[PDB]
C-alpha cells in the first residue's frame, strides 16, 4: 500500500550466532554494552526489531519478495511425502510387463 | 564492551530511519515537482518538519558518542557528519534573527524586479526580461542602463542583509571547528584521520590558486580572440589594450560565454555540431531519446538503465493540468527508485543535459549498497564531475557516425573541432577565473580580517586581472552585486562549478589512457571500450564512503591536481588561439574604463 506495509519486521541485531534448524521466534533485544538499558532504553537499548515499508514505489533491492523455503529430514524414518505417479492406462491379453 | 559499536549500532538505527523518511521525502519533493499545488505544499511542509526534526534530534543524541575513538574510518566519519551541531552550537535569538533576515533576503532575490525603465508596467525578472536583454541584445546602451538598474536594485536591498550575514556566518562557524564559513566549505574538502593520503583546507586554497596561475595563459589568448571579435560585434566602446564590459558576455552576472558564440565565431562558413537536422527529420522524439541512451550506456560499458524510471517518470511536457517544471533533475527516492525530472525534447541543449542528468542517475546508482550517510559523492563535485564527463565524451560526433545516429556525410575536420572546442571553452573554461576570484573573494570575505564597507570598489577594481573585465561606470558601496548570484543569495559552495570544471577534464585523460586514445583529447569516445568505462566505474562506485582524495588516486594517481590535462583537452584550439590573436593585444588593462 502507499502508506506501507509496514507489519513485516525484521532483527539486525541477536545475542549469539543463529543456529540452523532452529526458530528464534522472540526478538527480545540483544543488549550493546557498557550502559544498563534500565528497562526498554531508546539511545542505549539498541532493540533488533526494524521495519520494511514495501511501498510500491520500492527498488528492485527493496521489492517485497516472497519466500518458501523447503526442508527435507534426514532423521530415522524413511520417505512419506513423494510423487507416485504413474498413471498408464490398462492392457490385457497382452505380453507385458506391469 | 566499547562505546564505538554502541555508536555504530545508533548509525545503523539512524541510517535505517533516515533511508525512510528520505524516502517520504523525495516522494514528496519529486510530486511537488511534477506538480505545485495546495496539497503539494502541505506535502513539503510535512517533509521539511519531519526531516529537520529527524535531523536534528538525532545530531543532538550522537554527542554523547565520542567521535575519534574509532579505528573504522568509515563509522568514523558517518559520526563526523552526524555529531556536527551545525546551528546548534549557539542559542535562539541569532537563529531566528538569521531565519528572519535569511528568508526576507531570499524572497527579496527571487522576485527583485527592476522597474526604473519607462513605465513600470513591466518589470524584468531573470528569464522572462533579463534573458531577452542579456542573452541576447544588440544595444550596449540598453544593456548598460538595464544592467546597472538591475545591479542597483539588488544591491540597496540586498546589502544590510548580507553584511548580517556575514558575521553571522563567521560567528556560526567559529565555533564548529571551521576558522570560517569558508573553512566550512572546505570542510568537506578535508582528510584528517586517515594517513598517508592527507587532505586539508587550506590545501584546497593553495590548489585554487595553483590551477589559477596554470590555466592563465589559455585565457589571455582566448581573451584575446573575443576581445578581438567583440571589437567586430561591439565597436567603438571598447580599447583594445583595455578590459571588457561584463554586461555583453552573454551572461548578466559575467560569469559564461555560452551564448557569445554566434557573434564571437571561429569560421563563418563552418558552426559548431548539429546533428539534430536528422534528428527533426528523424521523429527522434524522447523515448526513443532514452533507447538510444541506454544503446549508449551498453556501447560505454556501463549496465543497461533500469525500468525504475520508466513507470515512475515522464520526458516531456504535461501541459498545465500540472504543475511541472523544466528543471534538469536527477531524484533519487534513496530505496532503489530513480526518478528524472526533464522536458526532453528535439534539442541539442536538452540532450547533453540528458546526458549529464543520466550521468547523475549512473553515479546515483553507483554508490547504491552504502548507507544514507555515504549515498553520496566524497564531495559536492563527483555529481556534476560524472554528468560533465558523460555531456563531453558524448559530445564527439565519431560515435554518432558508428551507430548510424550521423549520416556519414558529414566529416570532422578541424574547423569543426575548432568550433566544438571554442564552444567547450566559452561555456565551461571561460568561468574558470571568473568561479577562481569569486570563490577568493568571497574566502577573504567570509574570513573576515578585511573592512568591512570596501567590498564594491575593490571588487569591481581586481576583476581587471583575473578575467579582465572593467565596469563602465563606477559602482559605490551600496550595491551588492555578487549576492544577485544563485550561488551567493542561496549561497551555496561555489567551489563545487570550480574544481568540477578541471575534473571533466583530468578525468577525462584517465578515461582517455585507458580507451586506448590517441590525438586531440576532445575527440575521445568512451564508448566501445569496456576499460575506460570500468575505470570511469573505478571511481563511479566508491562515493562517499571514502575519503575523495583516496578516489583521486585511484582513478588519477596524485594528492593533488591533474591540471595540464586541459593542454590536451585543448591543444588544437590553443593553437589556433596562438595563430589568430597573434597580431592583436593579448591582456588586458585595468586603467581603461568606458
Amino acid at each position: 500500500k502507499p502508506s506501507g506495509n509496514y507489519n513485516y519486521l525484521y532483527r539486525f541485531l541477536r545475542k549469539s550466532k543463529l543456529k540452523p534448524f532452529e526458530r528464534d521466534i522472540s526478538t527480545e533485544i540483544y543488549q550493546a554494552g557498557n550502559k544498563p538499558c534500565n528497562g526498554v532504553a531508546g539511545p542505549n537499548c539498541y532493540s533488533p526489531l526494524q521495519s520494511y515499508g514495501f511501498r510500491p514505489t520500492y527498488g528492485v533491492g527493496h521489492q517485497p519478495y516472497r519466500v518458501v523455503v523447503l526442508s527435507f529430514e534426514l532423521l530415522h524414518a524413511p520417505a512419506t511425502v513423494c510423487g507416485p505417479k504413474k498413471s498408464t492406462n490398462l492392457v490385457k491379453n497382452k505380453c507385458v510387463n506391469f | 564492551s566499547t562505546i564505538e559499536e554502541q555508536a555504530k549500532t545508533f548509525l545503523d538505527k539512524f541510517n535505517h530511519e533516515a533511508e525512510d523518511l528520505f524516502y517520504q521525502s523525495s516522494l514528496a519533493s519529486w510530486n511537488y515537482n511534477t506538480n505545485i499545488t495546495e496539497e503539494n505544499v502541505q506535502n513539503m511542509n510535512n517533509a521539511g518538519d519531519k526531516w529537520s526534526a529527524f535531523l536534528k534530534e538525532q545530531s543532538t543524541l550522537a554527542q554523547m558518542y565520542p567521535l575519534q575513538e574509532i579505528q573504522n574510518l568509515t563509522v568514523k566519519l558517518q559520526l563526523q557528519a552526524l555529531q556536527q551541531n551545525g546551528s546548534s552550537v549557539l542559542s535562539e535569538d541569532k537563529s531566528k534573527r538569521l531565519n528572519t533576515i535569511l528568508n526576507t533576503m531570499s524572497t527579496i532575490y527571487s522576485t527583485g524586479k527592476v522597474c526604473n525603465p519607462d513605465n513600470p508596467q513591466e518589470c524584468l525578472l531573470l528569464e522572462p526580461g533579463l534573458n531577452e536583454i542579456m542573452a541576447n541584445s544588440l544595444d550596449y546602451n540598453e544593456r548598460l542602463w538595464a544592467w546597472e538598474s538591475w545591479r542597483s536594485e539588488v544591491g540597496k536591498q540586498l546589502r544590510p542583509l548580507y553584511e548580517e550575514y556575514v558575521v553571522l556566518k563567521n560567528e556560526m562557524a567559529r565555533a564548529n571547528h571551521y576558522e570560517d564559513y569558508g573553512d566550512y566549505w572546505r570542510g568537506d574538502y578535508e582528510v584528517n584521520g586517515v594517513d598517508g593520503y592527507d587532505y586539508s583546507r587550506g590545501q584546497l586554497i593553495e590548489d585554487v590558486e595553483h590551477t589559477f596561475e596554470e590555466i592563465k595563459p589559455l585565457y589571455e589568448h582566448l581573451h584575446a580572440y573575443v576581445r578581438a571579435k567583440l571589437m567586430n560585434a561591439y565597436p567603438s566602446y571598447i580599447s583594445p589594450i583595455g578590459c571588457l564590459p561584463a554586461h555583453l558576455l552573454g551572461d548578466m552576472w559575467g560569469r559564461f560565454w555560452t551564448n557569445l558564440y554566434s557573434l564571437t565565431v571561429p569560421f563563418g562558413q563552418k558552426p559548431n555540431i548539429d546533428v539534430t537536422d536528422a534528428m527533426v527529420d528523424q521523429a527522434w522524439d524522447a523515448q526513443r531519446i532514452f533507447k538510444e541512451a541506454e544503446k549508449f550506456f551498453v556501447s560505454v560499458g556501463l549496465p543497461n538503465m533500469t525500468q525504475g524510471f520508466w513507470e515512475n517518470s515522464m520526458l516531456t511536457d504535461p501541459g498545465n493540468v500540472q504543475k511541472a517544471v523544466c528543471h534538469p533533475t536527477a531524484w533519487d527516492l534513496g530505496k532503489g527508485d530513480f526518478r528524472i525530472l526533464m522536458c526532453t525534447k528535439v534539442t541539442m541543449d536538452d540532450f547533453l543535459t540528458a546526458h549529464h542528468e543520466m550521468g547523475h542517475i549512473q553515479y546515483d546508482m553507483a554508490y547504491a549498497a552504502q548507507p544514507f550517510l555515504l549515498r553520496n559523492g566524497a564531495n559536492e563535485g563527483f555529481h556534476e564531475a560524472v554528468g560533465e564527463i558523460m555531456s563531453l565524451s558524448a559530445a564527439t560526433p565519431k560515435h554518432l557516425k558508428s551507430i548510424g545516429l550521423l549520416s556519414p556525410d558529414f566529416q570532422e575536420d578541424n574547423e569543426t573541432e575548432i568550433n566544438f572546442l571554442l564552444k567547450q571553452a566559452l561555456t565551461i573554461v571561460g568561468t574558470l577565473p571568473f568561479t577562481y576570484m569569486l570563490e577568493k573573494w568571497r574566502w577573504m570575505v567570509f574570513k573576515g580580517e578585511i573592512p568591512k564597507d570596501q567590498w564594491m570598489k575593490k571588487w569591481w577594481e581586481m576583476k581587471r586581472e583575473i578575467v579582465g573585465v572593467v565596469e563602465p561606470v563606477p559602482h559605490d558601496e551600496t550595491y551588492c552585486d555578487p549576492a544577485s548570484l544563485f550561488h551567493v543569495s542561496n549561497d551555496y559552495s561555489f567551489i563545487r562549478y570550480y574544481t568540477r570544471t578541471l575534473y571533466q577534464f583530468q578525468f577525462q585523460e584517465a578515461l582517455c589512457q585507458a580507451a586506448k586514445h590517441e590525438g586531440p583529447l576532445h575527440k575521445c569516445d568512451i564508448s566501445n571500450s569496456t576499460e575506460a568505462g570500468q575505470k570511469l566505474f573505478n571511481m563511479l562506485r566508491l562515493g562517499k564512503s571514502e575519503p575523495w582524495t583516496l578516489a583521486l588516486e585511484n582513478v588519477v594517481g596524485a594528492k593533488n591536481m591533474n591540471v595540464r590535462p586541459l593542454l590536451n583537452y585543448f591543444e588544437p584550439l590553443f593553437t589556433w588561439l596562438k595563430d589568430q590573436n597573434k597580431n592583436s593585444f593579448v591582456g588586458w588593462s585595468t586603467d581603461w574604463s568606458p
